[PDB]
């Protein structure tokens, strides 16, 4: 709701260009963040427009980090740096 | 000889021709490879109009008459060459089936998608029973055949009880719907088994025919589906045994699928819905409020 | 899997019993041979495992009887073990899972939200009213709960207009199924008789958010139980209320009726009778009911003023616009036109 509140700002200008990043506990809800996107439930989170534009971020994207750091621990340290 | 070829071929090729004709709406016009009258029929086959309400009652009455005529003919031999104009039975059934034919045509004109309309069980019965009776006078002889399928029209009875104000309890309407379905499937199975057993399998040159009356066959199906299995009467022909096995499987499957209905109907008996009758001279006191055991 | 395993057991048992019967037991020098065909053995297996036990075809050999006993026991045990899977598989049936067809030259609307018997019944009574002109707009419903039997009966009564579909409003597939894009407007009902009305208001907010996400240019009529929730709803980028995105807030409207009747007694009842489309009924016996029914027969209508009444003469016409027109009427808005 607030993201949509920010997108509907009006000062003099419009608030659509304002940078917004939103945490989501459910990756499905990303469809409501933007209106130009083609709402395809089959499409995974990474292919969604808000995620591709760097305006949405869930924690499911960090689930593969377990496998990534199992196959190579060093990369995790890189993130820690 | 026998003449079942005419009736069977008529019915099957009617089905196949209809399926092919309707199926070519997109097959033929694969990218180029009125309504006012049409939906008017839709206000007649439906029950909204007064003529529509009358129509279904006539449908049920004619179906019941046709079933009675089928029983009477089943009391007679399987086939016989007879003049149409002699007896009084060969024309009343024609009236019934031409009324059903005009009802089918009214549905067909109003059919939204004729492809799915062609796969409707009522229409299946209609054009499985009408071509045989049409050809039964083009050859002037009798053939019981699939004339028992009219019994499948008993499933509409509950909907007709929607209009007659005899029954007003929805659960009782569901109960009568279940009873109608059971009776219809029972009678149709009895007709099928009677037809199969009264004339032996063709590959045996009709030499193993077993003499079974229709009511005896009804008793046979009732015994079979109660899982009693007396063995007094049974299917001797190979086709009889095969359909007996198939319909045992089908009947047990349908009964299993109907267990929740039996559960939700039987047991949901209301405690009290009536009114206390005042005994003259004897008083009474009404105790209400917190009513618990203690 | 269940069908295949049942068929395999059936056929294997039929073969084994056929082998046993066609070759008599060795204890009597193979003198118990019975002329049983394989298909007859299949028929025997069916008539002995449906419990029908016709007794027309029987297993005469001792080995045949022994295996018949043991495998009746085993088959009944296996069927009893498979009963739970049959029970769980059958229950999954779909009531009205389908799609809506767009009739050319016909308007339609879709209703979502809190759907119950009483709410739907009241909505149909208010919508399909005989006194109002012929209502030709198809009504489509949608809910996450399968319709009840009496709901299906009611829809059968209104088979012409009303037709149910099953789905979730938040799912774009369900919205595309009932052709949300082609509908004139979408109606969202709210559970006024629900615990914690804030949760219901927020739920309706999500419903309208999803609908606007699918199709920004759709007319939305929704019910809000609070005013701060209405202000929240105003914040949606596509929530343009100028041309018909009305949000009927029951709480503030009802309290306003109460306050207006406080200002002038009996105002709420006259407003409710005016807005409600009531079929006028005339009774003959001389009571106040006759006059009350005559007063409530009046309804509400709107129309744009004509040329003769539009040229800098709105209130002056409003002085005597009514005796010759037998009616009553009230820049931005028309409220008590004066001088
Ligand atoms: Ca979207
Ligand atoms: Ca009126």
């Amino acid at each position: 709701l607030a993201s949509l509140n920010i997108k509907s700002m009006q000062f003099d200008t419009t608030g659509v260009n304002i940078p917004i990043i939103t945490e989501l506990v459910n990756d499905t809800n990303v469809q409501f963040l933007d209106q130009d996107d083609d709402d395809d439930p089959d499409t995974e989170l990474y292919l969604t427009q808000p995620f591709a534009c760097g305006t949405a971020f869930a924690v499911s994207v960090l689930d593969s980090l377990m496998s990534a750091t199992y196959f190579n621990d060093n990369i995790l340290t890189l993130i820690r740096t | 000889q026998r003449m079942w070829w005419a009736f069977l071929a008529s019915s099957m090729v009617t089905f196949f021709g209809g399926l092919f004709i309707i199926l070519l709406w997109r097959t033929l016009k694969y990218l180029w490879t009125m309504t006012s009258v049409k939906d008017w029929a839709g206000v007649m086959i439906s029950a909204q109009t007064l003529t529509g309400r009358v129509l279904v009652v006539l449908v049920f009455a004619l179906s019941i008459g046709a079933l009675v005529i089928y029983f009477i003919d089943s009391s007679n031999p399987i086939e016989s060459c007879q003049n149409f104009y002699k007896d009084f039975t060969l024309q009343i059934d024609m009236a019934f089936n031409v009324f059903f034919l005009l009802y089918f045509g009214l549905r067909f004109i109003a059919a939204n998608d004729k492809l799915w309309f062609w796969l409707e069980v009522n229409s299946v019965v209609d054009f499985f029973t009408v071509p045989p009776v049409f050809v039964s006078v083009y050859l002037n002889r009798s053939w019981l055949g699939l004339r028992f399928l009219r019994a499948l029209r008993l499933i509409q009875f509950s909907e007709i009880l929607q209009f007659l104000n005899i029954l007003k309890t929805s659960n009782s309407i569901k109960l009568v719907n279940l009873l109608s379905i059971f009776i219809s499937t029972w009678l149709t199975a009895a007709g099928f088994i009677h037809l199969v057993e009264n004339s032996g399998d063709p590959w045996e040159n009709f030499q193993n025919n077993q003499a079974l009356t229709y009511w005896e066959c009804v008793y046979l199906l009732m015994v079979t589906m109660s899982t009693v299995g007396y063995g007094d009467v049974y299917a001797k022909t190979t086709l009889g045994r095969l359909f007996m096995v198939f319909f045992i499987l089908g009947g047990l499957a349908m009964f299993a699928s109907y267990v929740p209905e039996i559960i939700e109907l039987i047991g949901n008996r209301k405690k009290y819905g009536g009114s206390y009758s005042a005994v003259s001279g004897r008083k009474h006191i009404v105790v209400c409020g917190h009513i618990t055991l203690e | 899997n269940l069908l295949s395993i049942f068929i395999s057991t059936w056929l294997t048992a039929a073969g084994f019993i056929h082998l046993v019967e066609n070759s008599g037991d060795p204890w009597e020098n193979f003198q118990n041979n019975q002329a049983l065909t394989y298909w007859e053995c299949v028929y025997l297996l069916m008539v002995t495992m449906s419990t029908v036990g016709y007794g027309d075809v029987y297993a005469k050999t001792t080995l045949g009887r022994l295996f018949m006993v043991f495998f009746i026991l085993g088959g009944l045990a296996m069927f009893a073990s498979y009963v739970p899977e049959i029970i769980e598989l059958i229950g999954n049936r779909k009531k009205y899972g389908g799609s809506y067809s767009a009739v050319s030259g016909r308007k339609h609307i879709v209703v979502c939200g809190h759907i119950t018997l009483e709410s739907v019944s009241n909505f149909l009574k208010a919508f399909l009213h005989k006194a109002r002109d012929d209502v030709n707009v198809e009504i489509v419903f949608l809910h996450n709960i399968s319709p009840n039997l009496e709901l299906e009966a009611l829809f059968k009564r209104h088979f012409t207009q009303v037709e149910f579909y099953q789905g979730s409003v938040l799912n774009p597939h369900d919205l595309a199924r009932v052709k949300i894009e082609s509908a004139d407007a979408c109606l969202i009902l709210a559970n006024k008789y629900c615990a914690d009305p804030d949760a219901e208001d927020a739920s309706n907010i999500m419903r309208v958010i999803s609908i606007k996400n699918y199709h920004p240019k759709i007319r939305i009529i929704t019910q809000m139980l609070q005013y701060h929730n209405k202000a929240h709803l105003l914040n949606i980028p596509s929530w343009n209320w100028k041309e018909g995105d009305d949000a009927i807030c029951l709480a503030e409207l009802k309290l306003g009726f109460i306050a207006q009747s406080c200002l002038a007694q009996g105002l709420s009842t006259m407003l409710a009778n005016l807005f409600s489309m009531r079929s006028f009924i005339k009774i003959e016996e001389d009571t106040w009911q006759k006059y009350y029914l005559e007063g409530v027969s009046n309804e509400m209508y709107t129309e744009y003023l004509s040329s003769a009444f539009v040229g800098l003469s709105f209130p002056t016409v409003c002085e005597l616009c009514f005796v010759k027109l037998k009616l009553l009427m009230i820049s931005r808005i028309l409220i008590n036109p004066g001088n």
